[PDB]
This record gives C-alpha cells, structure tokens and sequence, in this order.
C-alpha cells in the first residue's frame, strides 16, 4: 500500500508535467509555423511588386529603343 | 487565504471589468481612492474581500486585476475615469494597434508583441499572493483581442501556472450589437484553442442580456453601459462566495465540483432573478419561492436556449440577502415534487445551495431596483449546446465558400486551423448529445 | 491615434479632394487657416485621423496634392481652404499627360513619382500609428489614373501592411468626349484589383443621371457632380472621424466589407439626394438608400446580391426606429442578400448631422451588381481595341499589346467572379 501511495502522487506529478510540456511544444510549433507562413506571404507580395519594377524598366528601355 | 487574479482583455473584457470593480467597491464600502474606513487591519489582512483586493500601507485597497487591450482608447478612460486612483498604472496595459476583429492578429501578429509584458505584470500580482487560487478571465468571443489574444494568454498561463484554475466569462455575440461579420470565426477559433485550458466557462449571450434590458427594465435600445450593469450583477453573484464569508456560504470551487462532470463539459448556464425596475418593485417584496421559481423561466437566462428540452446534470443556487434555510428548503422541495426538471439518469437529482447575507447593491443612476434578496442559479444542461449549434452553423455557411478566410491566411494561419477548430466543435456537440442519452 | 494619409491626383482627384477637405473641415469646425472654432468636443476626439498639429493650435490636412499639370495646383491654392495645405505638400510636373495612361504610369509620371514619395515618407514617418492611405483620382485621364496607380504600387512596396483605399471616378461617354477613356480605365482597374484593399466606385454615368433625371439640372456642371461626390465622401468616412463602435478604422471596414481579396469595389449610396441652394423620415431614408436611383455607380442592386453592406445614419433620430427599419429592409429584400454570409448588413448611428440636413443616410455596398459597371467599361474597351484604335499613343511609350489583353481579361475574370458569388447557394 505505501509503494502504491507513492506511485499515485508520482503519476499526478508526471501527468501535470506532461500537460505543461505538451502545451509548450504545441505553442512553439504554432508560433514558428505562423511566422514562416506570414513571411512567405509577404515575400511573395513584395516580389510581385519587384516584377512590376522590372517590367517598367523594360517598358521605358523599349521606348528609347525607338528611332 | 485564497487570492484570485482577474484578467480583463479587449474592449468587452475591459468595460465589463469597470462595471465589476465599481460594483465590488460599493459592495465592500471601498471609496474610489481605495480607502475603506471599516477595515481595521491597515496594509494587509486575510478577510474575505482580500481574495480580490490587496492593501497598501497607506490603506489603499487595490484590485487584483490586470486590464489588457491592443489599442489604448478603452483603457485610457479607466486611466482618467472615476476609479483611476484604484489601480497602479502597471495593471493597465495597452498597445497601439488593435486586432481589427481578426483572431489571427490577436493570437500571432499583434498579440505576440505584448504577451511577455502581460505575463510579466501578472507575475507581479501572483508574487504578492500567499495562496493563489487561480484566474478569472473576461473577454468577448467576437473581437480580435477578446478572442486571439485571450486564447494565447490562456495557453501561456497553463504553462506558467499549471495547477492554477482558470475561469472564463465570455461574451457571446449577438447581431443586435455585434460589429464584425467574422465573429463566428473568432468564436470557434477561440473556443477550440481555449477548451483544454479552461476549468469552467460562463457564457454571457449578449442577445439574452439585450432582451432582459428591453423587457424587464423597459430600456428601448440598451447600450453597453446597460448590458454591463446587468452582467456585472451576475458576475458579482458568482464571485460573492469568494468575496464574503458566512456560515451558509458555499465556495465557488464546491459548486465547480458539481458542475463539471467531464473536463470538456464545463459550460454552466447562469440564470439571475429578480431583474426589476424601481417603479415596478415599489410596494412588492418578491419572496424566496418567487425568485427561485424565476430561475426556471428561460426569459431570465443569460444564454438563449431551452432547458425544458434538455437534461440537467447539476443545479446550483447562489442566494444573496435576506434568505433563510427554512424558506430555501421549502422552495426547492416544491420544485422537486412539482417535477418540472429532468436530470440525466447518471446524476443524482439534488440542488447545491449557498447563501450570503450581504444584500445586493446597485450602482447609482442605474436601472436595476435594489431588492432584499436575489438569486443566481448555475446549471449544467445539455441545452447549452444550442448556443454552440447556432454559432457552428454560421461558421459553416461562411467557411464553405472560404468567405473572409484570406484575412486570416494573410496573417499566417492555415485553413487547417479552421477545419481542426470546427471538428473540435462538432465533437463538443456530440459530447453534449452523448451525456444526455440514457445508460445501458 | 490612427492616421490616414490623403493623396489627390490629376484634375478630378484634386477637385473632389478639395471639396472633401472643405466639407470635413467644416464638420470638424475648423477655419481656412486651420483654427478650431467648434462647439462640441466630439469634433476633436479623432481629428488626428485626418489632420496634423501645428503651433498656435493650427490644424493641417495630412494631404498630398499631385498633378502633371502645374495649373490645377494654382486653382487649388485659389479655392476656399486653399490656404490650409502644407505648401511643401504640393508636387507638380511640367507637361500634363493629355489623357495618356502610359505617360502617367511609365514615363512622365515615373519621373515625378519619387518626389511624391518623399512627401508621403515625411508624413508617414511623423505618424504615431498610421492606418494607411486614401487616394482620390479619376480613371479616365492620364495622371489620376496612370500616375495614381503607379503611386499605389510604389506605396504598397514601402508599407506592405497598411490599408490602401481609393475613391475612383469612373468614366462615362455622357460626361467626357475623350475616345480613349476605356483604355485608361481598363488599365487602371487592372492595377487596382491587385493593389488596393478597398475601392469606392464613383461612376460619372450615375452622377450625370442623378443631376439630369432626378435633380432637374439642365446642363449639369463638374461642380454639380462633385457636390454629390463630396456628400458621399463625407458619409463614408464619418465612421473614421467621429467616435463610434463600428467600422471605426480602415482595417475593420475592410475586414467587414471584403470577403474575397479581389472583390473590393463598393457602390456607395446616399439619401437625401440634393443640389446646392434648397426632412425625410427613418423609413424614407431607409427605403431610399436601397434604391437604384440613389447609387453613385450605375448599377441596379436588384440585378445582383449584396455580399456585405454598411449603412450610416446621421442626425438626432431614434435608435430603436433605425434598428426596426433596418430589420424591415432585410426581411422584405432577403433575396438580394447572400444567404451564406450571415448578419452581413451593419448599422451605424452618428448624432452629428451633415450640413444643412437634419438627418441623412449613407450606404456602402459590396454588391455583385457592380459587374454592370465593369461590363460597360469592357464593351467600350473592346469596341476599339479590336480595331486596334489609338494603340499607337501607348505602344509609342513602350507598352506592348499583350498588356492590353491581360488587363482586358483580368477585368473579365473579375466580372465572372462576381457572377460566381451571385449564383452560389447555401448547399
Ligand atoms: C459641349 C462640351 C461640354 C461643355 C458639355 N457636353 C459634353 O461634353 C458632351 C455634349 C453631348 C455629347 C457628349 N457630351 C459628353 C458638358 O456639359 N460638360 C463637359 C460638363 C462639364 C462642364 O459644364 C458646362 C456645360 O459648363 C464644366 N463645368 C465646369 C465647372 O463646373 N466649373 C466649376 C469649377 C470647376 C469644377 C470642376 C472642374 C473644373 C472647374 C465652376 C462653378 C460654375 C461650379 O462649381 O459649377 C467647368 S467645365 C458636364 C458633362 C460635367
Ligand atoms: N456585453 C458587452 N459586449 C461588448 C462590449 N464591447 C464590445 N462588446 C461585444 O464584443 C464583441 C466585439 O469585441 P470587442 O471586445 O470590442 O473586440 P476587442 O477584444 O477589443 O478586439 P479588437 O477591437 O478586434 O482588437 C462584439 O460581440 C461586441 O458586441 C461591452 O462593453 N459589453
Ligand atoms: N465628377 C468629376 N469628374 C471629373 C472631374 N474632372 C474630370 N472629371 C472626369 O475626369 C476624367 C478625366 O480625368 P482628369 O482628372 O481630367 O485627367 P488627369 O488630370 O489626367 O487626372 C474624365 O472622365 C472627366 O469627365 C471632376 O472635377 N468631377
Ligand atoms: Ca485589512
Ligand atoms: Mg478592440
Ligand atoms: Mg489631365
């Protein structure tokens, strides 16, 4: 009985520790995955816009290439 | 000996917070500068009201409360309002740019910028407590801060406080006062994220409160101020067990034992009585029996649903004021034998009851009559599931076409989070169905 | 606070720009040299949204004025309130674009663009918490349309995460004889569908018809059209400028109004319709702003469905009455509201009435009917471009034909996207 009493409080502690650990883990994966998604979505928006600059030099070059 | 820390989050949480503190001050005889003449221990004590207020050496009684918003204009009113000397400026935290009704901003983009500062101010409050019991969190389901910030906070408090209980008071959205079409999105996301982290949640349906103001207080077009005063009475009835002591008082955690049969099934329905204007209460005591029976009338609920079409799993009654056992016992025995109330077969059919002698108070210039005796009932009914079905359906209508989804994706979310949240809700609705079926 | 930066470009942009500032300055109770002399504190609570602080308690419009014509600059400085704009905030070119989009977007516009950005930066950088930008311009000319959409691309590069709002005036044969407008408009819309968050569609066809047909105006002037445009702009920005719960900033408005990123084109509405020189009830107000005749775009709302709607009522009226009438309106008109977006009409009530009106209503609709406007622009564009007319004006500047095709069909995709959501059901 006394060894069992010890296991029980041990199990309590363990399950509580494990609840915290899992929550920390799930929180951190969600944060970094949200950070990546948001970076990508902004990288792509800016490069689309960069491609507008390439195309606008290309339209002006083509103009001055007319004699 | 057990301190509770209150966290008020976003506009709704904050505005309900002012109403609650104002009202607590009145209840305990604490003036807007924090002084309390009737308190003979200066600088500390372990009186019942000390679960909610700490005390300075100068005799100021300070709320065990943090107010948080991602934008400053609501909290600014608290900084300069009537109660501005009640709180240390460190307990009032604001950012510059709000969540724009977008859970994704409250949880990630904007919220992540302020979450360590908030934890930090919470840790200062926790550190002044000798036997911290837990947290009460006030917030709307619908706003971006109310939803995404609160849920982020709840995740982090689980990690930083493990043991510690967390109770929520959550404003559930109604079309008469809502301000965002995406409120169903925010609500499902925050419920999914918060479900594992909360011990008990009280939903306050803004429609239910709106209607109570129209119908019981003859207010034509109720404002936030009107709803918040009524909501503040319900909250005060529920925290009364911690704030006062008395030979018949039953503590909130004891009610909790009865109200939560399974971790996920932790959403009690509150019903409050009497809500009566001054003119109508003139020449009229409502007896113990009268106010008790009025807890079983759905017009008095604070969520719209019908318990007559479901099953009870618990029923608790929190009486305040001039109330004696003989009368409670008699009023309940009546309801029993008048068989109007059906329990699941796996749950004994009793009624846990508490009584606080302090009578309810009203704020000056309000619409509530001041009465001799009031009662708040907390039940756990399968009918509370109705509120989830109404929201889940609105979610489904929008999400089948991905309406508005691009606003969340643009802030970093994946559709996967939506369907995962909504599956969790489908499961919660199956849960409330399963607990209601008869045993084999 | 949450500041907006205002930018006006080309003749139109500057005309409607100026009126807007005339109107809202009056509303906020400030004189032509920027002194407050109002009687109500609600006039100042959110004044920073649109104005900077000066010394001597002088308020200055956060406004940047641009044209490739130096002329309109002077006619701006001449009007009432011309003396309030920061003088560095005027940025003018040499030629004028002469109704050539490509000049506005690639060549002459480009050369001026950098000096505009400098004033934008100056304004932005000062800003405590900038919400974003509003651009007033026309889509048929060359500056407002071509330089204006270039400016927008350029600002979105430097502030990728602020809100970008236009007031875009759409062209009508009934108002301008230029043959080339369908080109300038199609190429504009191509840019806007990618680079703005929300665009108010002011249709000159609608504004002409209200003035002729409804308002009994004989031969209506630009000043006559602009009277409506300014009433509208006052109405749609009320929520931004006074204290209130609903759509109180640009992002919240976008979030409520834009369910799909490309469907961000609104038809505004107003009631009562008036001209200059001489009260409706809540129910008349309410019925009028859901009526085709009160729309500033030439679309019949009964030819589509609303995805979303905001209504703004101004004046001291009963809130319970507005609530009832608004419910009423949705019940009797339920077919015209997409069923798959619940609670998609929002309602604001502001006590402050406009100028010489006791009570009014402003309507902002994201309706699938707006495809009518695009299809009309589309019919004109394709009448020419098929017979490759006037192309030389544009290619001469370096533009390929392909760019015309792409823009044509991006606007066709758009139309067919509205149709798709008009047709969708709940199962
Ligand atoms: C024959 C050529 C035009 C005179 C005339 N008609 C047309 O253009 C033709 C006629 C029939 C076949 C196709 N349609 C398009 C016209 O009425 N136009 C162009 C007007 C604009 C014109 O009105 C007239 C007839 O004087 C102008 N209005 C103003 C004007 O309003 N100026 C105000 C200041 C101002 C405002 C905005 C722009 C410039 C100047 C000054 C005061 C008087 C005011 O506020 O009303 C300038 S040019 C409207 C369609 C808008
Ligand atoms: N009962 C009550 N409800 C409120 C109050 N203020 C807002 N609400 C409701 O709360 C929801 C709107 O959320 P808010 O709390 O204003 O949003 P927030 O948490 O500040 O989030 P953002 O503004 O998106 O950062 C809507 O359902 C409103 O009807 C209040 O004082 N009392
Ligand atoms: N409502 C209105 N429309 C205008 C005004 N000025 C010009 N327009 C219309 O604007 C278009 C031409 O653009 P404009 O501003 O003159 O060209 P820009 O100066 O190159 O920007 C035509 O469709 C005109 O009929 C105005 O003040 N009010
Ligand atoms: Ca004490
Ligand atoms: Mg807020
Ligand atoms: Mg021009």
């Amino acid at each position: 009985k006394r060894e069992h009493e010890r296991e029980v409080i041990q199990k309590a502690i363990e399950e509580n520790n494990n609840f915290i650990k899992m929550a920390k883990e799930k929180l951190a994966q969600k944060m970094e995955s949200n950070k990546e998604n948001r970076e990508a979505h902004l990288a792509a928006m800016l490069e689309r816009l960069q491609e507008k600059d390439k195309h606008a030099e290309e339209v002006r070059k083509n103009k001055e290439l007319k004699e | 000996m057990r301190e509770c820390i209150s966290i008020h989050v976003g506009q709704a949480g904050v505005q309900i917070g002012n109403a609650c503190w104002e009202l607590y001050c009145l209840e305990h005889g604490i003036q807007p500068d924090g002084q309390m003449p009737s308190d003979k221990t200066i600088g500390g004590g372990d009186d019942s009201f000390n679960t909610f207020f700490s005390e300075t050496g100068a005799g100021k009684h300070v709320p065990r409360a943090v107010f948080v918003d991602l934008e400053p204009t609501v909290i600014d009113e608290v900084r300069t309002g009537t109660y501005r000397q009640l709180f240390h400026p460190e307990q009032l935290i604001t950012g510059k740019e709000d969540a724009a009704n977008n859970y994704a901003r409250g949880h990630y983009t904007i919220g992540k910028e302020i979450i360590d500062l908030v934890l930090d101010r919470i840790r200062k409050l926790a550190d002044q407590c000798t036997g911290l019991q837990g947290f009460l969190v006030f917030h709307s389901f619908g706003g971006g801060t109310g939803s995404g910030f609160t849920s982020l906070l709840m995740e982090r408090l689980s990690v930083d406080y493990g043991k510690k209980s967390k109770l929520e008071f959550s404003i559930y959205p109604a079309p008469q006062v809502s301000t965002a079409v995406v409120e169903p999105y925010n609500s499902i996301l925050t419920t999914h994220t918060t479900l594992e982290h909360s011990d008990c949640a009280f939903m306050v349906d803004n429609e239910a409160i709106y209607d109570i103001c129209r119908r019981n207080l003859d207010i034509e077009r109720p404002t936030y101020t009107n709803l918040n005063r009524l909501i503040s009475q319900i909250v005060s009835s529920i925290t009364a067990s911690l704030r006062f002591d008395g030979a018949l008082n039953v503590d909130l955690t004891e009610f909790q034992t009865n109200l939560v049969p399974y971790p996920r099934i932790h959403f009690p329905l509150a019903t409050y009585a009497p809500v009566i204007s001054a003119e109508k209460a003139y020449h009229e005591q409502l007896s113990v029996a009268e106010i008790t029976n009025a807890c079983f009338e759905p017009a008095n609920q604070m969520v719209k649903c019908d318990p007559r079409h479901g099953k009870y799993m618990a029923c608790c009654l929190l009486y305040r004021g001039d109330v004696v056992p003989k009368d409670v016992n008699a009023a309940i025995a009546t309801i029993k034998t008048k068989r109007s109330i059906q329990f699941v077969d796996w749950c004994p059919t009793g009624f846990k009851v508490g009584i606080n002698y302090q009578p309810p108070t009203v704020v000056p210039g309000g619409d509530l009559a001041k009465v001799q005796r009031a009662v708040c009932m907390l039940s756990n009914t399968t009918a509370i599931a109705e509120a989830w079905a109404r929201l889940d359906h609105k979610f489904d209508l929008m999400y089948a076409k991905r309406a508005f989804v691009h606003w969340y994706v643009g802030e970093g979310m994946e559709e996967g989070e939506f369907s995962e949240a909504r599956e969790d809700m489908a499961a919660l609705e199956k849960d409330y169905e399963e607990v209601g079926v008869d045993s084999v | 606070m949450r500041e907006i930066v205002h930018i006006q470009a080309g003749q139109c942009g500057n005309q409607i720009g100026a009126k807007f500032w005339e109107v809202i300055s009056d509303e906020h109770g400030i004189d032509p040299t920027g002194s407050y002399h109002g009687d109500s504190d609600l006039q100042l609570e959110r004044i920073n949204v649109y104005y900077n602080e000066a010394a001597g308690n002088k308020y200055v419009p956060r406004a940047i004025l641009v044209d490739l014509e130096p002329g309109t600059m002077d006619s701006v400085r001449s009007g009432p309130f011309g003396q309030i704009f920061r003088p560095d905030n005027f940025v003018f070119g040499q030629s004028g674009a002469g109704n050539n989009w490509a000049k506005g977007h690639y060549t002459e516009g480009a050369e001026l663009v950098d000096s505009v950005l400098d004033v934008v930066r100056k304004e932005s950088e000062s800003c405590d918490c900038l919400q974003g930008f509003q651009l007033t311009h026309s889509l048929g000319g060359g500056t407002g349309s071509g330089m204006g959409t270039l400016l927008i691309s350029k600002i979105r590069e430097e502030y990728p995460d602020r809100i970008m709002n236009t007031f875009s005036v759409v062209p009508s044969p009934k108002v301008s004889d230029t043959v080339v407008e369908p080109y300038n408009a199609t190429l504009s819309v191509h840019q806007l569908v990618e680079n703005t968050d929300e665009t108010y569609c002011i249709d000159n066809e609608a504004l002409y018809d209200i003035c002729f047909r409804t308002l009994k105006l004989t031969t209506p002037t630009y000043g006559d059209l602009n009277h409506l445009v300014s009433a509208t702009m006052s109405g749609v920005t009320t929520c931004l400028r006074f204290p209130g719960q609903l759509n109180a900033d640009l992002r919240k408005l976008a979030v409520n109004m834009v369910p799909f990123p490309r469907l961000h084109f609104f038809m505004p509405g107003f009631a009562p319709l008036t001209s200059r020189g001489s009260a409706l009830t809540v129910p008349e107000l309410t019925q009028q702003m859901f009526d085709a005749k009160n729309m500033m775009a030439a679309c019949d709302p009964r030819h589509g469905r609303y995805l979303t709607v905001a209504a703004v009522f101004r004046g001291r009226m009963s809130m319970k009455e507005v609530d009832e009438q608004m419910l009423n309106v949705q019940n009797k008109n339920s077919s015209y509201f997409v069923e798959w977006i619940p609670n998609n009409v929002k309602t604001a009530v502001c006590d402050i009435p406009p100028r010489g009106l006791k009570m009014s209503a402003t309507f902002i609709g994201n309706s699938t009917a707006i495809q009518e406007l695009f299809k009309r622009i589309s019919e004109q564009f394709t009448a020419m471009f098929r017979r490759k007319a006037f192309l030389h004006w544009y290619t001469g500047e370096g533009m390929d034909e392909m760019e015309f095709t792409e823009a044509e069909s991006n606007m066709n995709d758009l139309v067919s996207e509205y149709q798709q959501y008009q047709d969708a059901t709940a199962d």
